[PDB]
RNA sequence: UUGGAGUAGGCCAGCUCAGACCGAACUCAUUUCCUGCCUUUUACCGGAUGUGACCGUGAGUUGGCCUGAAAUACUCCCUAAUCUUUGGAAACUCUCUGGAUAUCCCAGAUU
């Protein structure tokens, strides 16, 4: 299952979304290119509407090649999958059909 | 159901996997020793009229006469076999027999086997009291050939030369070591072709000692000091001499 | 009009099998060609440019009788006389696997060319197996009393267009795993059934040296038979023809056993052509899926005629 | 030894194989910039 | 198999404060150590959030207990 | 009779492997024994320094300048970003 | 049997030298160039610049963690084209 | 810390004639007190392997068929196994009836041809009976050839009848190879061929000088005959194209 | 090919702590160039190459760094040949090691004295047998 | 350990590659020269320089033969007692900060 684009679930709740480069016996993963999201809940009040609506920003960081110990690890799911021939004996000449032939 | 039979019968005739080229071939397989017995015997000295369609191919087999005077002299049977069987190629009207081997040896058993020889024929010779050899050439020139049939077919051979093997101290080549190839039915070798060898510390061991009058005794390389390949090469480029 | 296409030749002969040709493919984007021999060969050719061999394929152990291209011209689909099929790989020029399960001689399959991947090989034991182009045990097999020589897949991917010696076309389907109906009409052998293009037509030519047009369609009547083309005699051989259709659906092309290939006209049944070139029987007679002009006729006399149609 | 890999960059502290600049080395050698950032002068290690 | 031991042998008999959970802090002088990373230390001093420091002397800090460790000198 | 020895020390080899010349059996059977050169790495990292922990006795014992300029240094901390400056000494001719 | 250790606490154990941001599971994270590894991923850092969750920026040094309260260790880019990352294949 | 072979433990077999069983006697440097003869032979000996090491050559051999392998795969031949000297037997008698029929095809019956291989004219000849039938290097070579293996056989077959013992075989075998220049006119149709003579007579002096040392005497009884069989396999192996 | 990344070994010359110049030296034949040939096997993936050997080059020891012909005719190496390698400690830590060798014969010593300018190791090799000769007095006197 | 991929040993024959060392061994012919011996030519002498043939070799692949094995077993490639898995968990409130700002609510932090 490895070098598969995946995005992985924290304890925290954090994802982090990266090329997954290699597991070990107790799930500490070590993952290539890294990006953590954070889907925090804020709800933003506007001036003309009394309701706040709660929306959950996504805020992104990247951080590369990250090692995650398999304790805090939560959950997984694969967001994108990766990313000789000889010469024979044939021979090509131009040549013609022959003499018609009747029917 | 006639048309499914011919058509069955017609695919597998021309689409079976034993019939690509359209015959079922085989591999060309060997005849008793006893055919070109007879045809050798038959054909005599081609002196008959029967055997005029033979004389053309016959004296044109002269051509190949010295490839088989090579193979039959490559073959020769060691001194301790009283006697070797070859596989030869021979042509049908008797004109040719080439004998169709390779004289393939263990490098250690061959040495060995020859140091052993040395050994035993030296023993002999201060042995023997007055050596008589063979006269040359062994038979006089107007006897007729000697047919294998009447003289030599069921004559026991006598005693070849060999070394007595101590049973004890010798024991890991004592069972195998004047065979003609040696090891050829054991797990010591690939198979009949006998092509690769493997064999044990004792029994390498053992060889190493039986080839004591031929092995050499140098261990150091630095003996071959300016008499080595590249000092002669050099001297003969400089015209002197070490 | 001297030449109107892109070939640097107006006739090009590949050579270079040392047995007989049977089956000849082009690749869907009419770009690569792909020759099984009785030699247990596949030659690999371009159709663009010097034309060299780029490739052949090992692997088979008899007389290789069919293969298809991928959807994208990437698989290839090799039926062969040693009761086997195989799928292999041009992008390394090796074999990714064979399908096993037949016990005779396999002489056609089909693939879909839009659907879902399933290979349909008919072979003369009386079998029509649907395989998956990943697995290589058999998804299913549907059993009949004759040796089947002739096999289509339908427009919508479930009817199953077998012939067989017993004379008469049988649509069969794959879900209640029995036949739907027979066009009967044919005299002799059939030997190759090819759907139109847009997919209300099909060729069908036996060994009774006859080629006849039949209907798809849904709605038709009780003789779905449009017409009987003529001109095309079969040899000495009983060679297992292959014809095609142009890719507008109104030529016909089918090898005969003079050497000629014959193009009769689908709409009305006029010979449009009647192309010498071969010694011995032409086996395969296909056009370029293109749309171009060019044609190919491969023949047991061991070559391939690549050909314009000006 | 056997043979040389080209890159773009050695950096410091490493060894190095320059091609072009061996008409004026006979015994031993320092090779520096043109011209330093600060104008600088420029010394030489002791002889070998 | 067995666990390998902490390098901590450049630690010991220093000064040194460890903080663990409950935002403990306690600043004392390593006395020894386990596999388990059961620390026994000398002379300690019990810090809370409040910046009290009181002396206990001996105490002992199992491998759970321990989060953070920083040598003082 | 070597299959059971080195499998009771936890050395395993194909068995074709065990058949082979004594001296080519015994590289094979050293080489899965004490495995590569590890301890010569680890010799050379404990008890020779590194260019930056060297190159300050390299300047103080070969180098001709005054060690308080900023090319002392950038040949001292061994900088990536100083000035070029390389002390060459061995010349290597080409192939022709 | 022989045991065999992950192929990140290699790359962890590789990472010595140089400098990685360890984030613990208290939300504070410090980036400093490790000094030793172990096992069971207890890492000593020197140069440990410190920041907390709550805001608390800080500098410390010659700072031990146990493996067991690490979250999550970042290292540098270079040791991702590693020699460990190469699939063996005797 | 044996020499080669006898320090590894595997390998491929070589031929018998690629065994060279006393190579090394002479690529070691020559033991003290000896005759000058036997210096000579070491020192002529030592030539040939420089003189074999510097003309090495790579011909690059792919368009070569097998003479036997070829004819194998005809119906003409057939194969079979038998004794090694039957095969002698008929290999003599077959090069006797070939070098018979052409003597009797050129209407030469005035010369006889006798089982040793000697050519003698049967009765006193006219010029133009001598003019026809000189004969060439090709026949004269093929027939001293076929003498020296017809002396062979005929001391294996002479073993093999009871007349002579193994160790009599043996030295008969070492003395036909050793004396290929008095036992066979073979040098007057191919004079580059003294060169083999010359490379026995260099072996049989380190032979012997080994050989008859200490308890042994002199005379007969020297039946190590493996280095000059060698060098008439070599002679062979060039003289065939 | 190596079993390290060329990549990776650049990278690694971008750190210059972890980072070690030496240079083998000690007297003749005393297994310079054999230490680097098993340095070389460990890394290079030259077996391959190496075990097709036939006849008497089966046995001919590699010598990756002797590449001058008069190193390979007269069997001694003459020229101080560097290399530069990627090897692992027992951390599991690649280090790249940029290493010379150096000849052992009391002659061509000053190639010697030209790598002990260069590097700041020195590894006497020292045959166990024959033990401390006059070029291993040289090099040790001149190394402290 | 698993999935899928597979398939025995010996011998025989074809084809392609290999000279660096195919060969731990070793012959012959020959072009252009130099030299020896020679009345002439063949046959020779012995060094250079190339160029051919022969006796053999290895690896890959393809077809067949022999004997077994019989959908077998084997092989291939790959990964509940202190620090990662038998949870000090769960639950809610208080306080503080921000948005809203009269509150409810929510985020974050703490008990």
């Amino acid at each position: 299952y490895i070098n598969w684009r995946m995005r992985v679930t924290l304890n925290d709740g954090r994802q982090m979304t990266g090329q997954m480069l290699a597991f070990d016996k107790h799930m500490n993963l070590v993952l290539a290119d890294t990006e953590e999201f954070r889907k925090t809940k804020r709800m933003q009040a506007k001036p003309n509407s009394s309701t706040t609506q709660t929306l959950i920003q996504e805020e992104k960081r990247t951080l590369g090649l990250t090692i995650v110990r398999g304790a805090n690890i939560i959950a997984l799911s694969v967001e994108s999958p990766p990313p000789t021939l000889t010469a024979g004996p044939g021979v090509a000449r131009p040549a013609g059909r022959g003499a018609a032939a009747p029917i | 159901a006639q048309k499914k039979k011919e058509w069955l019968r017609m695919q597998r005739n021309r689409f079976g996997e034993k019939r690509k080229g359209g015959f079922v071939e085989t591999q060309k397989a060997d005849m008793p020793p006893e055919h070109l017995r007879k045809i050798v015997k038959d054909i005599g000295d081609v002196s008959q009229k029967k055997y005029t369609s033979d004389k053309r191919s016959y004296l044109g087999a002269l051509k190949f006469m010295p490839h088989a005077v090579l193979k039959l002299l490559e073959n020769m049977p060691m001194p301790w076999e009283a006697a070797r069987e070859v596989k030869v190629l021979y042509h049908v009207n008797g004109c040719l027999t080439l004998v169709n081997e390779i004289p393939r040896v263990i490098e250690p058993v061959f040495f060995a086997q020859w140091g052993s020889m040395w050994r035993t024929m030296r023993k002999e010779k201060s042995d023997r009291r007055l050596f008589k050899r063979m006269r040359f050439p062994p038979f006089d020139d107007e006897e007729p050939p000697l047919s294998w049939s009447e003289n030599i077919e069921d004559v026991e051979p006598l005693e070849p030369i060999q070394m007595e093997l101590d049973e004890d101290e010798d024991a890991a080549v004592y069972e195998w070591f004047y065979d003609h190839q040696p090891l050829i039915d054991t797990p010591h070798v690939n198979g009949p072709s006998y092509k690769r060898w493997n064999l044990t510390l004792p029994q390498m061991a053992n060889l190493y000692r039986l080839s004591e009058p031929l092995v050499s005794d140098v261990v150091d390389p630095n003996y071959f000091y300016l008499f080595e390949l590249k000092s002669f090469l050099t001297a003969k480029a400089l015209n002197v001499a070490l | 009009t001297p030449r109107t296409s892109n070939l640097k030749a107006p006739l090009m002969e590949l050579s270079g099998h040392t047995g007989e040709i049977f089956t000849a493919k082009f690749d869907p984007t009419g770009t690569l060609i792909a020759s099984g021999s009785m030699d247990r060969t596949i030659m690999l050719w371009r159709v663009y440019g010097d034309c060299e061999n780029y490739g052949v394929l090992n692997g088979h152990k008899a007389a290789i009788l069919d293969l298809q291209w991928s959807r994208d011209g990437d698989i290839l689909f090799s039926a062969s006389a040693d009761m086997h099929l195989a799928s292999w790989d041009l992008t390394t020029g090796q074999r990714i696997r064979r399908y096993i399960g037949h016990e005779e001689i396999i002489n056609a399959m089909d693939v879909t060319q839009r659907g879902e991947e399933l290979l349909i090989s008919g072979s003369d034991d009386g079998t029509i197996g649907i395989w998956d182009p990943r697995t290589k045990n058999a998804v299913d097999y549907i059993e009949t009393d004759f040796p089947i020589t002739a096999v289509a897949v339908s427009e919508a991917g479930n009817e199953i267009y077998s012939g067989g010696i017993d004379n008469d076309i049988k649509v069969w389907d794959i879900r209640k795993k029995a036949v739907v109906h027979t066009m009967l009409g044919h005299n002799d052998t059939i030997t190759t059934l090819r759907v139109s293009p847009d997919g209300q037509q099909l060729l069908s030519y036996a060994m009774d040296s006859t080629a006849r047009t039949w209907d798809i369609r849904p709605f038709a009547p009780t003789d779905r038979h449009i017409r009987t083309f003529d001109g095309a005699p079969l040899g000495l051989e009983k060679n297992l023809i292959r014809g095609s259709w142009s890719k507008d659906g109104k030529k016909i092309a089918v090898g005969a056993g003079d050497g000629t290939v014959v193009i009769w006209g689908s709409d009305t049944g006029k010979l449009l052509y009647k192309l010498p070139g071969h010694k011995g029987t032409v086996n395969c007679a296909e056009f370029a899926p293109d749309g171009a002009p060019i044609i190919l006729s491969a023949s047991s006399d061991r070559t391939m005629l690549l050909g314009e149609l000006i | 030894t056997r043979y040389n890999i080209p890159t773009d960059g050695v950096p410091a502290g490493n060894f190095v194989l320059l091609g072009g600049v061996d008409n004026s080395i006979v015994k031993t050698a320092t090779i520096v910039d043109k011209k330093f950032d600060n104008g600088e002068d420029a010394y030489v290690f002791k002889p070998l | 198999m067995a666990p390998a031991q902490p390098e901590l042998k450049k630690y010991l008999d220093k000064r040194l404060f460890v903080e663990l959970n409950g935002s403990r802090r306690v600043i004392g002088v390593l006395r020894g150590y386990d596999v388990f990373l059961n620390i026994v230390l000398d002379d300690a001093v019990e810090e809370r959030p409040n910046g009290e420091k009181v002396k206990l002397g001996m105490v002992t800090i199992r491998g759970n207990s321990v989060v953070i460790l920083e040598p003082l000198e | 009779d070597l299959k059971r020895t080195l499998s009771k020390l936890g050395i395993f080899l194909k068995p074709s492997q065990y058949k082979a010349d004594p001296k080519v059996l015994m590289k094979l059977v050293c080489e899965q024994f004490f495995g590569p050169s590890t301890a010569f790495v680890d010799m050379v990292i404990k008890h020779i320094p590194s260019p930056l922990e060297a190159a300050e006795k390299k300047l103080e014992r070969y180098y001709t300048g005054p060690l308080d300029t900023k090319i002392a240094e950038s040949m001292k901390n061994c900088d990536q970003n100083g000035p070029l400056v390389v002390h060459v000494t061995k010349l290597f001719n080409t192939i022709d | 049997m022989t045991s065999s250790i992950g192929i990140p606490i290699k790359l962890l154990n590789e990472a010595q030298g140089h400098i990685v941001t360890l984030e613990l599971t208290t939300g504070q994270t410090y980036r400093g160039k490790l000094i030793e590894a172990e096992d069971n991923m207890n890492v000593q850092l020197k140069d440990i610049t410190v920041t907390a969750r709550d805001g608390r920026v800080s500098h410390l040094e010659q700072i031990y963690i146990r493996g067991s309260h690490v979250r999550f260790f970042i290292v540098p880019d270079m040791l991702r084209n590693a020699p460990m990352f190469r699939s063996r294949n005797v | 810390w044996a020499p080669y072979p006898f320090d590894r433990r595997s390998g491929r077999m070589v031929r018998a004639q690629d065994v060279p069983l006393i190579k090394h006697w002479y690529l070691e440097h020559c033991p003290p007190k000896q005759p000058v003869k036997v210096r000579v032979s070491y020192q002529k000996l030592l030539k040939t392997y420089v003189l074999n090491e510097l003309h090495r050559k790579r011909p690059k051999s792919m368009q070569k068929q097998s003479l036997l392998r070829t004819l194998k795969q005809t119906k003409f031949f057939q194969q079979t196994t038998i004794d090694w000297v039957e095969a002698g037997l008929q290999v003599c008698r077959q090069g006797f009836n070939m070098l018979n029929l052409l003597i009797h095809r050129k209407n030469l019956t005035y010369l006889h041809l006798d089982y040793n291989f000697n050519l003698k004219p049967v009765k006193t000849l006219t010029t133009k009976e001598r003019k026809k039938s000189r004969f060439g290097n090709a026949f004269h070579l093929m027939r001293e050839i076929l003498r020296l293996t017809k002396l062979i056989v005929d001391a294996q077959v002479q073993y093999r009848l009871g007349n002579i013992d193994a160790f009599q075989l043996a030295d008969g075998i070492h003395y036909a190879f050793n004396h290929v220049g008095q036992l066979t006119g073979m040098y007057r149709y191919k004079y580059k061929l003294m060169h083999q003579i010359r490379s026995c007579k260099d072996l049989k002096h380190l032979i012997y000088y080994r050989f008859n040392t200490g308890p042994v005497g002199k005379g007969p009884g020297c039946g190590f005959w493996a280095p000059s069989w060698r060098v008439w396999l070599f002679f062979m192996r060039g003289i065939i194209p | 090919p190596v079993y390290f990344d060329r990549g990776f070994m650049t990278d690694l010359m971008n750190f210059p702590e972890q980072i070690r110049n030496i240079a083998l030296a000690g007297h003749l034949h005393h297994g310079k160039t054999a230490f680097m040939d098993m340095l070389v096997l460990e890394t290079h993936a030259i077996q391959e190459r190496l075990d097709k050997r036939t006849g008497k080059k089966r046995d001919e020891q590699l010598r990756y760094t002797d590449v001058h012909v008069i190193e390979r005719d007269r069997g001694l190496s003459i020229k101080a040949a560097p290399m530069s390698l990627v090897l692992s400690s027992t951390k599991g830590k690649s280090h790249l090691f940029n290493i010379i060798d150096t000849p052992g014969h009391v002659d061509f010593v000053d190639e010697v004295a030209a790598a002990f300018r260069l590097v700041d190791g020195v590894c006497l090799v020292v045959d166990v047998v024959e033990g401390v000769q006059v070029n291993t007095e040289q090099i040790i006197k001149h190394a402290v």
